[PDB]
């Protein structure tokens, strides 16, 4: 029901920012939880953000911890990644995944709870 | 009614905001609503916890000031002695359990009614259990306070609380007046001046002068125990406050309290007759 669309990353110097919007259609976001997904090349899939449907719980991977920030524009039905301060490791493909819960205090942790999946955008620096 | 409960024996509201926030349940509510109504002398006792308590690391209260502050109209932080003069609040912590208790007593006497809340925010602690990461939730409790009935038949020498005392007047820079007030089983009565005032004997009501005993210092409890006070050292306002009650006290009992300084002094005279009748 809910299609998830990553936009804004590409290549930057180590040290600048950069914010990834995900827009959903479908359904609203307040009905799904979200979760920001790391992809560097041949390597697994690990979750650095997320959120649950109360929009105020937010989780930060320690990797990205102290320098990325998610948010939720509801009137927009878009989720933004703030990302500063980036390093050589955040080389990857960004993805953006989505699942459904009738709980709002809860965030899943492996790619494979999440049934919805958004076309990542790939974030170079 | 099920973590709020009010006993009317003890008049206590006592309610328990612990489990109902915990970060260890998958929660299908964020904000998780009680409401309570008091009256006059009612006593709310709420137990929360702290950020040492497992499950509440990330725990915090709104206003973050409890003993200061509440949440007027359930919107604006205010200071709780602007929305209800002459109220008492203390906080207590048991380090053996991690919890705190938020102890609110309404004064005697209530000159308008009140609405306000107080927000108990988990919603940043955690827990991670299987393939989840859970997390907590806030709870709000509204509070109501009705009309006091009766203007304490107190004294008050601060002219603020005008409307909660039967005698108050403005202070003067050089004055020694005596307020003398007639006092029944069953009847409130009480003292206000200000904090920076001496207090004498200290903390009144639970050490009065025993003027039968010639003014002796000693603890009321030897006098008589079918008594009720409470009383609180310097408000926001910087105001001392003391209230009494006697309970089936068979005793005519008389006693007295002094607020003192340089520039003047202010005496409450009290005689507590079981037989007496208001006019
Ligand atoms: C405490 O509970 C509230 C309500 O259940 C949660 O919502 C948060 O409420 C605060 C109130 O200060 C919001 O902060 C404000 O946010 C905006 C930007 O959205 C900004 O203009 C203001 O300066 C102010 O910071 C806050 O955004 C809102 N949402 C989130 C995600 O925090 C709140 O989350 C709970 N508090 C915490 C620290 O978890």
């Amino acid at each position: 029901q809910v299609q998830l669309q990553e936009s804004g990353g590409g290549l930057v110097q180590p040290g600048g920012s950069l914010r990834l919007s995900c827009a959903a259609s479908g359904r609203t976001f307040s009905s799904y939880m979200m979760a920001w997904f790391r992809q560097s090349q041949g390597n697994e899939r690990e979750l650095v953000a997320g959120l649950t449907r109360s929009g105020v719980s937010a989780y930060y991977a320690d990797s990205v911890k102290g320098r990325f920030t998610i948010s939720r524009d509801n009137a927009k039905n878009t989720v933004y990644l703030q990302m500063n301060s980036l390093k050589p490791k955040d080389t990857a493909v960004y993805y953006c995944a989505a699942a459904s819960t009738t709980y709002i205090n809860h965030i899943y942790t492996n790619p494979s709870n999440y049934p919805h999946w958004g076309p990542g955008t790939q974030v170079t620096v | 009614k099920d973590i709020c409960k009010y006993d009317v024996t003890t008049k206590v509201a006592t309610c328990e905001i612990i489990d109902t926030i915990d970060s260890s349940v998958l929660k299908e509510h964020h904000t998780v609503h009680y409401s309570i109504t008091l009256s006059r002398w009612d006593k709310l006792i709420i137990k929360y916890p702290t950020n040492e308590k497992t499950h509440f690391e990330n725990f915090f209260v709104n206003p973050f000031n409890l003993k200061d502050k509440v949440l007027y109209n359930y919107n604006k932080p205010i200071n709780i002695e602007h929305i209800l003069p002459g109220a008492i609040t203390t906080d207590i912590y048991d380090t053996r359990t991690k919890i705190k208790q938020y102890i609110l007593r309404i004064p005697p006497y209530v000159h308008k009614d009140i609405h306000f809340s107080l927000e108990f925010n988990n919603s940043l602690s955690l827990t991670k259990q299987n393939q989840n990461i859970i997390y907590g939730n806030v709870a709000k409790i509204f509070i109501h306070i009705n009309q006091g009935y009766k203007e304490i038949h107190g004294c008050d020498f601060t002219g603020k609380y005008s409307h909660l005392f039967t005698y108050s007047k403005k202070p003067l820079p050089n004055d020694d007046d005596i307020c003398n007030v007639t006092i029944g089983n069953n009847t409130f009565s009480g003292f206000a001046c200000l904090s920076h005032f001496e207090l004498k004997p200290n903390n009144c009501f639970s050490s009065v002068y025993d003027y039968n005993e010639a003014n002796k210092v000693k603890k009321l409890f030897d006098l008589s125990t079918k008594v009720e006070l409470d009383h609180i050292k310097q408000n926001t306002s910087g105001y001392t406050l003391s209230y009494i009650i006697f309970n089936k006290e068979s005793t005519k009992l008389k006693f007295s309290c002094t607020c003192s300084s340089n520039y003047s002094n202010y005496t409450i005279r009290i005689t507590f007759d079981p037989n007496y009748i208001i006019p």
